[PDB]
RNA sequence: CUAAGAAAUUCACGGCGGGCUUGAUGUCCGCGUCUACCUGGUUC
């Protein structure tokens, strides 16, 4: 007799913050601490009817009477200044450690076997495989989602803060490091070992991450956008913290855990964010189907209940979405 | 036809019942309803107070009421492409056509 | 396949006509009875005929399972459900066709979900 | 093989908002510190000239309209009284990766679409679309109503590699037409540059300046903002103008519409001229739609013919599909 | 030339003692707002 508890919850490790945007000139990015913020303004927009209309009602009368109707929309837009060409994005990140221990549980035997399974994992192999992939997703600039496409140069600065002062600095070139491979450098492995020590409880780390992207004078940046509930009525609004455009923290947290490449469909497509029934929202489909046996909710209770440990590349997936958090069980 | 008369009685008894009408919140925008369904002059009647809403053309209120009535009676290509939406617009036009004559005999 | 899965797979899909290739039409005709025939048909009537034949003690379970497997590969459009329950977090969401998404409706679990399904209807 | 339920294509050739300034000719080569034009306020007393119901009986609706004073307050942008030209400046960048969708459901549909665009680029280059995009840059068509009546306009284009200038082009936009797409001896270099940007072999950032000699204190026309009713009789109740934080300016979508006036393959007439690339390719200033689905030259119908059932259309209008896949938008059911 | 004509509801009062609401999250793609105007209202 052994079964899954009714309520089982996990808090998250790797808590990021929001990312405020700011604007300045390239080759002044060393003194980039008094640069002004990128603000959100509004503008008006009208356009024709261009959606794929239904063929049950497709006559020239409707197509010429739909043009004269006046469509006025108010949109939120965020640009760079006319004399600046570099976007700076800054946030902080702290990893916590204590990943296999739940925040709530019901059975007394289930948590004592889950802790033993996770401790057996950590004793067999450390957090050295997940941490280099997290440091890879920090090393390039995947947290810049659409601000990264088409940029001339990207540069990332990472500080380690252990008092009210810095302790270690890193500088990377985010376009030399791809978005496809996971290869090991000598400077990247120090950061990998640092955030591997942070995930094991053997220290307190707090990183400050800055990214510079060179796009061009007066060009359009893309902050995160909000939800509006409802003749010139606003149809798009953008997220903002005090007089500054921003990106949500959950979007950067999604861009950080694009880790797994062990899903059975392909590997030339590249990495996928770690989710149960691993699913891409822009693609519309769901890899790791429960008809196959490469789920979180199948590998987890085959590993814990029936003592059938999966392959080594598939244990990183279970530990990755235990690090992610959430409510499992019933 | 019943829905027009309920709004007429609500304008006649709601603003006309209470003996007070101060400055609206956002007077650059809250002045159409404060001018149409608003009372006569009061203690705060300035120089351009009793010579603005009674001397101006009180005929925009009919189109403003028709713009509110257009939301209630739903229109689309299912009705506008057929011949019943034209009569459904003409009935509202014949109803709101008296909205400037019966709703414009007070000031002018 | 169980019969509960048969009425489930019959009700959750749209009604489509001419959704089959002719190879699957003769494949289904090889697996149905002698007398009745389906041609230029929609989904529902096929579901009703195979349900009536399985209610009769005349058609076997592997054969109706092949029929419902073929209907499972063929139909690709589903009906959008009106309510959706998030189960660990105890929340009920309602579909809004103007946002093309589910918005937050109330707090509750399976009993409250069955209550609003019986009150408002399951599908859109 | 059906079509995908969602399909989204990102925009290539994205410009910024063009800012306006004023100076003098024979000083336009030193035009970096010119003062920027401001949006000013003035008053307008309106005389009624609108077409009323014909055969009006009384003068109680016409001779009484004169005694009712109309009060309008308008925004206007004027040149100074010592400046006789207008400088309009913006930047542009072309991306590449034109046939790859941003979001789609079907996995076997983009396997057809990507190889369709692949064999299009393999058969014909991007040069035919690029030389007409460079033509629309070369004339000053992004100046909409500031181009009319001007005695001399000219266009400077700088290719920006780093914080410097890699290549300069100087044109005369009245010597080349707004109606004909004919070859030149220097414009083909700009065409090859933006075609290399469109094909993915490098990144391209251009800066476009346009000088227009209008007059000593005339009126320029920036974009017009959609005004709300939260103003009094004074307080921009009639016409407001778009200004980005310092000075009057044009929207970015207006310049984007002025840069894709490229296509001349619509079967209405061979002398009417180019229009902008749209599905059901329409004009708003004219009110007329073209390319209806009654005819078969509509984008959705021939896209489903080309991709699904291998009906490759005519080559002279195969550039229309790629021209409105470069434009970007929301397609699919 | 009225379902007409007529009429006192009153006196007093202690609501009250305790408490952990929690755990995760990608809002995305695209757009042409144009043409006109004497405030010599009495901005008392």
């Amino acid at each position: 007799i052994l079964s899954t508890a009714s309520v089982l919850a996990f808090e998250r490790k790797l808590d990021p913050s929001d990312a405020l945007m700011s604007a300045g000139a390239w080759a002044q990015r060393d003194a980039s601490q008094e640069w002004p913020a990128v603000t959100v303004r509004e503008k008006s927009v009208r356009g024709t009817i261009s959606n794929r209309l239904k063929t049950k009602d497709r006559d020239p009368a409707k197509l010429d009477a739909s043009i004269q109707s006046p469509n006025l929309q108010t949109v939120d837009v965020a640009n760079l200044p006319s004399d600046a060409d570099t976007l700076k994005v800054r946030f902080t990140l702290r990893v916590l450690g204590g990943a296999g221990t739940p925040s709530a549980c019901n059975d007394a035997a289930y948590r004592d076997k889950l802790l033993q399974t996770v401790a057996t994992y950590v004793n067999e192999q450390g957090f050295a495989e997940l941490a280099r992939r997290y440091a890879h997703n920090l090393a390039n600039a995947r947290f810049l989602w659409r601000n990264r496409v088409g940029a001339e140069a990207v540069e990332v600065r990472i500080n380690h803060i252990r008092q009210g002062e810095v302790a270690r600095t890193w500088r990377f070139d985010a376009l030399a490091i791809g978005l496809r491979d996971f290869k090991a450098d000598a400077e990247l492995d120090a950061l990998a070992e640092l955030i591997a020590s942070g995930l094991s409880g053997s220290g307190h780390v707090l990183l400050e991450v800055v990214a510079f992207a060179r796009i061009g004078d007066g060009q359009e940046v893309f902050p995160s956008q909000e939800l509006i509930l409802d003749k010139g009525q606003k149809s798009k609004t953008l997220y903002s913290v005090r007089d500054a455009a921003a990106i949500h923290s959950q979007k950067i947290g999604n861009a950080l855990r694009t880790i797994d490449t062990w899903y059975p469909d392909e590997d030339g497509l590249g990495p996928i964010a770690v989710e149960p029934y691993g699913s891409v929202t822009s693609q519309g489909k769901a890899y790791r189907q429960p008809k196959q046996k490469l789920d979180f909710y199948t590998l987890l209770d085959n590993w814990v209940l029936r003592d059938e440990a999966p392959a080594v590349e598939q244990q990183h997936y279970v530990i990755a979405n235990l690090i992610r958090g959430g409510v499992f069980g019933e | 036809g019943q829905i027009c008369d309920e709004a007429l009685q609500y304008a006649a008894r709601l603003r006309e019942l209470e003996p007070g009408w101060s400055a609206t919140p956002g007077c650059q925008l809250h002045d159409a309803e404060q001018l149409w369904l608003d009372p006569l002059r009061a203690q705060t009647d300035e120089t351009f107070l009793q010579r603005r809403l009674r001397g101006d053309w009180p005929a925009e209120v009919g189109n403003r009421f028709a713009n509110w009535l257009n939301r209630a009676v739903s229109s689309d290509s299912q009705i506008l492409g057929s011949p019943e939406a034209a009569q459904w617009s003409q009935e509202l036009s014949k109803e709101l056509t008296m909205f400037k004559e019966i709703l414009e005999d007070e000031r002018d | 396949m169980k019969k509960i899965e048969m009425i489930e797979i019959s009700q959750n899909r749209q009604n489509l006509t001419a959704f089959l290739h002719i190879s699957e039409i003769k494949a289904i005709n090889a697996k149905l009875a002698d007398g009745v025939d389906v041609d230029k048909k929609s989904f529902d009537e096929i579901c009703s005929i195979v349900l009536e034949q399985y209610q009769a003690k005349q058609i076997s379970n592997k054969q109706a399972s092949e029929i419902f497997e073929t209907l499972a590969k063929a139909n690709k459009s589903f009906k959008i459900e009106k309510f959706r329950c998030s189960h660990g977090y105890n929340e009920i969401y309602k579909y809004s066709p103007d946002h093309e998404a589910y918005l937050f409706y109330c707090k509750g679990g399976q009993g409250q979900l069955n209550k609003l399904i019986a009150e408002n209807g399951r599908f859109m």
